[PDB]
């Protein structure tokens, strides 16, 4: 059943509504499920929300990380570390340290919570592993490979990890990748530029040219975006070579007219 | 076809939801814990180690220190596992526990609900490049409000004072509120809108307080952009005549001015003053030591009208081709708000023609109607 | 005009229990003691059957209802 | 039992009070219309009766109200809770000046 | 006590050159006050200047 | 500190303590009960609240 | 074992010495009549660890919440945040840089500082120093300037005016803020009280509009009391500031209260030149200026407008990154048919 | 039955609240009849 739920997750990873409601279904599973399914669910929650620490999912993961079953607690704590992966959210870190305080007498749990803070602080929040990519369009094959290896390993945390082998986290590290917007122009010249960044708006269907930027936060070129926010650059300063601004980009210095 | 498919599938969803509710059964009634588990025994234990009261510390008398605390029970206490003695501050909110009353945790200052929700931390959904007809005014505002903040070493090298205080004035509806929203959205600093009505209360004592707490809040925050609106409402001509009973508003205005610039630095607070009748404004407030760069919004010219027209045409379902400069020509002496209403009228005319295209004909009809009314 | 003598003079000439009250000395302290003390003085007046309950000027109370307020 | 000092702003009222206080050599109670207090209720009359009781106990004494304009006010009706409270304070003064609180060896000053 | 008028007035305005100037000659333009008014302006404005950091960098 | 209210019998007095509650208590003998009278202030004790000393 | 007595006294004096008033003193040895936050009234035959004489009816003293013995007394307290507002970080400006205004600064500096420092002359002459001062800033031009510049003396404290109208609707109080303020000034060393915007208080005192008025009149009368009553008030210096010159209380007016009512006039051409020079001192001005002719152009440019114009000129030059005065873009910064 | 004005305006639990309840109950009467009476017409309630 654990692998079955993990496969449900490994089928539902894209569509936002489907992922949200797969999380709802996984909560149903955890509540009205066996202890095996209970240990399984948090991993699937992480799969759905990788590096996407939403308040509701964090609440659920903490809920079922303070669970009596050590395996359930292990799965949930690592899942919460993953959903916090490379985000450094203050609320998440505070909850993490409170949970570490609470689990003061549990050595393996303390180990896992330490790794959870490490995940929350990945590269000090500069590198973020993500299956999805390109405005939730591109599938990261190597990233999914590594993530699935890690989560299969954690399907049985007690024996697989709390023992000899614990380097599937290094496999995940190899699977790591950044989220960043260097506008290195022609000849890799680090041409700076003001970019208006805001949470995506699902441009489809809406009126006119939808303002994909929510909460305009003009922050020059060296920005990190976020799990689900996109950029609109500026009025006409430059002409980007791509409309899906991400990573290494080039900005043609050919505005039609200032 | 498609509509019937919708209705069917949404019926299926409603049935599914009611089926879930009836089958499993989740509700609250009076108080509830719907989220499973929530066991909080350790929470109870630490609550007992805590669940402290709070008061306002008064003075640290001696250099073991003697903190003085006032509420329904006075006290003189000190010492705690807490450090940073009194966080180098006296009039805080101490947050001290019971049981020998010497353990503390600092707290922010109490502030009345009015200012609490006037903080208006939301970000209005407007951005530059959506403004036409006031390029010079927006240039001035951008300069004053950004150069001191964005790469401002160039602004300090020249040894020139940083302007602080701008009053937007003009005819009723020119994009002043729009530009204020745009600046609010773009800026990254403690932004605080203010409504004049909320500063008028039952008799003396209220406005002056709320103003003072607002100002100290702004001072505590690193750098503030305050956005008074309704200045015409708050603060007027100082003359009494028959206002001998109405002197409350004048008093509040006087305290406002004193906090703006009195016998103390006012701080890194930049003030925006929205108005449309910039004559009854009191001379003391209008003093350019407090409103440095008054900006005037005028009716847009032809190019501004065209730019606003295309901006509003940003919306879809519009004609493939429209000739906006003639649209602007047909609407002279028209506010940008009137351009917006013309686009709205064109949409409504398309609807009342059952047309999913907003044609230049629709625009002409809307212009004719608005002009005639 | 001389109301206060007529008061004191009857308070003396009388052969009966007498209680003097001030116009507004019954509004103070925590909330709600005014009604208690007025009923208290009236209870004492009842106890002293031949009782005369004189109150100084009243204007400071009972002059108007002043309409609903909070 | 009482005297009044019609005076424009500085004719010599307060200095006159100083002189009489230093001259007579008995108890003196210089009190001002800034005795008003409020704890979700009125206690000005209570303070007034405290004053008068103190004087009556210290029979030889000169009480000196100054700036009686403020509390003296007027018997405005339907003015406001503040007006009612102030007139109540005035009324305490009247009752304890005249009335059953009749004095024998105190003296009152007003200005 | 400035050289013009040889003034000693107690009102004498005491400048950044520590000199109770003549009531009419208290100004730097007049007495070549050797002070770095502009440099002090630059320092003070740099100290007091607010800069918006855009609140995006985080640990 | 509280003011007596009535000479209840001989070794009994109703005293309204300033804090607000009203009590009935007996007085130490060496107090010349004639002295204290309705309105007189007195200093009752912590535990038993017997009138210890009358005050002006 | 005297030491041991001291340490055990200390330990039984644990710490949380609940503070209580000293409402009254008596004797029969002396006693105490203390009162506590929790409204209560404890007679103490043994006052405690105090001389029983320095006490005075009205005082705050630590007490053992159970023993109710007056423990170490604490310095008096000041409410309504009068103490918090009565702070000043030594305003940075050191010079009296104002402009042409000279007689005003002369009289003010004399009447204030000379009593403070050279009181020897006053005592030798047998003269009580000059009486409380008023300072008409009808337009405000130079008002806060003179105040702040005066905030450069050797050492003193300045009580600003800040919401003395902080009075509750339910009658409120006769400016308890004023009471505490004057108390603090009296207790501290030579002190000064800058009544800013005094116009906010003060009036003919007879108008009978409505409530709030009468509260302002009690606060005004409290002010009058605080300096005209049975009190020498020697160690005080009141300086008032107002712009509604005409409408003010005839008694608050002067002659023992607010004398030497210095007046701020409209700066002349010379005064405008001096103020603009003062504000330009730190400005990166090029070696070519018509300061005097700019003052002539001012044409009733009295107030801070000069400062605002220097700033606007800085920004104007900064459009292009310059250090020179156009002298006419300066007028447009200043601010058909015939002509 | 004083004229509905001043404070409360429906936010008060006082005679204003009682008036609101009375109006809600009234509207419906079938054959009952009601005779209000007052000394002054100046004060009246628009809702009533
Ligand atoms: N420069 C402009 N660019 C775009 N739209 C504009 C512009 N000026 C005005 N408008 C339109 O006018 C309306 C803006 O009203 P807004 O509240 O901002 O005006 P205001 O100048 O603050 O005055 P008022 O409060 O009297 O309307 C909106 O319809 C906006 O679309
Ligand atoms: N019939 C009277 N014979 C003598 N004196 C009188 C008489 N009536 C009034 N007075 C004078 O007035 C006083 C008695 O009236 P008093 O002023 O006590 O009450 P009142 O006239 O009802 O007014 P108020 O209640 O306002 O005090 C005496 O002190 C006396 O001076
Ligand atoms: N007649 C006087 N003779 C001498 N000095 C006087 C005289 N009147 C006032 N003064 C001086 O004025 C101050 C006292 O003022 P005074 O006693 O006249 O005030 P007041 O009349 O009570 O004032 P107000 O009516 O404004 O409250 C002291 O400096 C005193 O020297
Ligand atoms: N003569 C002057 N010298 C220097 N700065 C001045 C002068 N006059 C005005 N200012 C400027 O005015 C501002 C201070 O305000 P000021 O002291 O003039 O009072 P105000 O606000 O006009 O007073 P009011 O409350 O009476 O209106 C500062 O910018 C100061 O630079
Ligand atoms: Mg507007």
């Amino acid at each position: 059943q654990g692998v079955a739920v993990l496969g449900i997750a490994l089928i539902a990873m894209g569509e936002e509504i489907g992922a949200e409601m797969a999380l709802r279904t996984f909560g149903h599973l955890l509540r009205y499920g066996e202890p095996t399914l209970r240990r399984a669910v948090p991993l699937a929650l992480a799969l759905i929300s990788v590096s996407n620490p939403r308040l509701n999912i964090l609440d659920t993961l903490s809920k079922f990380s303070h669970d009596a079953d050590p395996e359930v607690s292990y799965n949930s704590i690592f899942a919460m570390g993953m959903v916090g992966s490379g985000t450094n959210n203050a609320r998440l870190a505070a909850m993490l340290r409170q949970l570490a305080q609470y689990h003061a007498k549990d050595p393996n749990n303390l180990f896992m919570v330490r790794l959870a803070q490490g995940l929350t602080h990945l590269g000090k929040g500069t590198l973020t592993l993500c299956p999805y990519h390109s405005d939730r369009q591109l599938m990261s094959q190597v990233a999914v490979a590594g993530l699935l290896t890690v989560l299969v390993s954690f399907l049985d945390v007690r024996n697989i990890i709390l023992g000899k082998s614990h380097y599937v986290l290094y496999g995940l590290v190899a699977a790591m990748q950044p989220r960043m917007l260097v506008t290195f122009d022609e000849e890799l010249r680090p041409l700076p530029v003001s970019v208006r960044v805001g949470q995506a708006v699902d441009v489809v269907g809406q009126a006119g040219k939808p303002k994909t930027i929510t909460g305009f936060q003009t922050h020059t070129t060296p920005v990190l975006l976020a799990h689900g926010e996109r950029a609109e650059l500026a009025t006409e300063e430059f002409l980007p070579v791509t409309p899906i601004l991400e990573g290494f980009v080039i900005l043609r210095k050919n505005p039609n007219y200032d | 076809t498609y509509s019937r498919q919708i209705k069917q599938v949404e019926d299926d969803i409603q049935q599914l939801l009611k089926k879930i509710n009836e089958l499993t059964g989740i509700k609250e009634s009076d108080t509830g814990l719907a989220p499973p588990a929530l066991w909080d025994l350790a929470a109870d234990k630490q609550t007992l180690q805590s669940e402290q009261p709070l008061q306002v510390a008064r003075c640290t008398k001696i250099i073991k220190y003697i903190i003085n605390v006032k509420q329904f029970a006075k006290f003189v206490v000190d010492l705690s596992d807490q450090v940073a003695p009194t966080d180098i501050e006296e009039g805080m909110r101490v947050g001290v526990d019971r049981n020998k009353y010497q353990i503390h945790i600092p707290l922010p200052p109490k502030i009345d609900p009015t200012v609490t929700m006037m903080q208006v931390e939301e970000k209005p959904d407007v951005t530059y490049s959506d403004v036409g007809g006031c390029k010079e005014q927006i240039e001035k505002l951008r300069e004053v409000v950004e150069t001191p903040l964005l790469h401002p070493e160039r602004f300090v090298n020249l040894g020139i004072e940083p302007p602080k205080g701008v009053l937007l004035f003009g005819p009723p509806g020119t994009g002043k509120t729009l530009c204020a929203r745009a600046v609010a959205n773009r800026t990254d600093a403690c932004f605080i809108r203010v409504i004049g009505s909320e500063l008028v209360q039952k008799y003396v004592g209220e406005g002056a307080r709320m103003v003072r707490e607002l100002f100290e809040m702004a001072r505590t925050k690193k750098a503030c952009l305050i956005f008074f609106d309704e200045i015409d409402a708050i603060g007027g001509a100082r003359f009494d005549d028959g206002a001998g009973g109405d002197n409350e508003v004048q008093r509040t205005m006087l305290e406002l001015i004193n906090q703006l610039d009195g016998f103390d630095p006012r701080g890194n607070i930049k003030v925006l003053m929205a108005t449309n009748r910039p004559d009854t404004l009191d001379p003391a407030l209008m003093r350019p030591g407090r409103l440095d760069r008054k900006i005037e919004f005028s009716l847009p010219d032809l190019e501004g009208r065209t730019h606003i027209f295309k901006i509003h045409a940003r919306s879809m379902s519009v004609e493939r081709d429209i000739r906006f400069e003639l649209l602007a020509r047909l609407c002279p002496n028209s506010t940008g708000a009137e351009i917006r209403s013309v686009c709205t009228e064109a949409g409504m005319f398309a609807i009342r023609a059952r047309r999913k295209i907003a044609t230049e004909k629709d625009f002409l009809e809307a212009v004719n109607k608005v002009i005639k009314s | 005009c001389g109301k206060t003598m007529l008061a004191k003079a009857v308070a003396h000439h009388t052969t009966a229990a007498f209680i003097r009250v001030v116009g507004s000395e019954f509004v103070q302290k925590y909330l709600g003691e005014g009604p208690r003390m007025v009923r208290d003085v009236f209870r004492l007046a009842k106890e002293n059957a031949p009782a005369i309950i004189f109150i100084d000027e009243i204007d400071a109370i009972a002059t108007k209802r002043f309409d609903a307020q909070t | 039992k009482g005297c009044l000092l019609y005076g424009p702003p500085g004719t010599g009222k307060t200095l006159l009070a100083r002189a009489v206080a230093s001259q007579l050599d008995c108890n003196f109670l210089k009190v001002v219309s800034s005795s008003i207090v409020d704890k979700y209720i009125g206690e000005s009359a209570r303070l007034i009766r405290e004053m008068f009781n103190y004087a009556r106990d210290h029979q030889p004494c000169i009480i000196f109200m100054d700036e009686i304009d403020a509390i003296g006010g007027r018997r405005f009706s339907e003015g406001t809770s503040a007006d009612r409270e102030i007139q109540r304070t005035l009324m305490e003064l009247l009752n304890q000046m005249d009335g059953f609180d009749t004095l024998h060896r105190v003296k009152m000053i007003m200005a | 006590c400035f050289m013009c008028r040889k003034k000693v007035g107690l009102t004498g305005f005491d400048c950044r050159c520590g000199n109770l100037f003549c009531g009419l000659h208290r100004y730097s333009d007049k007495h070549n006050c050797p002070y770095d008014y502009k440099a002090e302006a630059a320092a003070k404005i740099r100290k007091e200047n607010p800069v918006v950091v855009a609140e995006k960098i985080q640990r | 500190v509280g003011e007596v209210l009535k000479q209840l019998t001989e070794e009994k007095f109703i005293v309204k303590a300033t804090n607000g509650p009203r009590y009935v208590v007996g007085c130490r003998r060496q107090l010349d009960k004639s002295k204290l009278k309705p309105g007189t202030r007195v200093a009752l004790d912590m535990t038993t609240l017997t009138i210890m000393r009358y005050l002006p | 074992k005297i030491k041991e007595n001291s340490e055990k006294i200390k330990v039984n004096k644990t710490l949380p010495y609940l503070v209580s008033n000293v409402i009254e003193l008596l004797d029969v040895g002396k006693c105490a009549v203390i009162k506590t936050s929790t409204r209560q009234t404890y007679f103490l035959p043994v006052i405690g660890l105090v001389d029983a004489e320095k006490l005075k009816p009205g005082d705050l003293v630590g007490v053992n919440k159970d023993s109710y013995l007056i423990l170490e007394t604490l310095p008096t307290e000041y409410d309504s945040r009068v103490k918090a507002m009565e702070v000043d970080e030594r305003p940075t400006e050191q010079y009296s840089d104002i402009g042409g205004l000279d007689k005003q600064i002369q009289e003010l500096v004399e009447a204030i500082v000379l009593p403070m420092n050279h009181k020897e002359k006053f005592e030798n002459l047998g003269i009580q120093p000059p009486k409380g001062v008023l300072m008409y800033g009808p337009p405000g031009t130079g008002k806060t300037l003179l105040a702040r510049a005066c905030a450069a003396q050797t050492k003193a404290t300045f009580l600003k005016l800040a919401g003395p109208q902080l009075v509750q609707m339910f009658i409120g109080d006769g400016a308890k803020l004023v009471r505490d303020a004057f108390a603090l000034a009296k207790e501290k060393a030579p002190s000064i009280i800058f009544i800013d915007e005094l116009d906010a208080i003060g009036t003919k005192r007879f108008d009978s509009e409505k409530a709030g008025d009468r509260e302002v009149q009690r606060t005004m009368l409290e002010l009058l009391n605080q300096l005209d009553g049975f009190q020498p008030n020697t160690q005080v210096k009141v300086i008032a500031a107002t712009n509604r010159v005409d409408i003010l209380d005839p008694a608050l007016l002067r002659s023992g209260r607010l004398d030497r009512k210095i007046e701020f006039p409209m700066p002349n051409e010379e005064a405008r030149a001096r103020i603009m020079q003062i504000h330009s001192r730190k400005m990166n001005v090029s070696p070519d200026v018509n300061y005097e002719e700019l003052a002539r152009c001012t044409d009733d440019f009295n107030g801070a407008q000069c400062k605002a114009v220097c700033v606007e000129a800085g920004m104007i030059a900064l459009r292009r990154g310059a250090t020179e005065l156009t002298h006419e873009d300066y007028m447009e910064g200043i601010l058909q048919y015939y002509a | 039955g004083s004229s509905r004005l001043e404070g409360g305006s429906g936010g008060d639990s006082e005679v204003q609240r009682t008036m609101l309840e009375l109006l809600n109950q009234l509207d419906a009467t079938k054959n009952i009849k009601v005779i209000m009476a007052t000394n002054r017409i100046d004060i009246l309630d628009s809702a009533l």
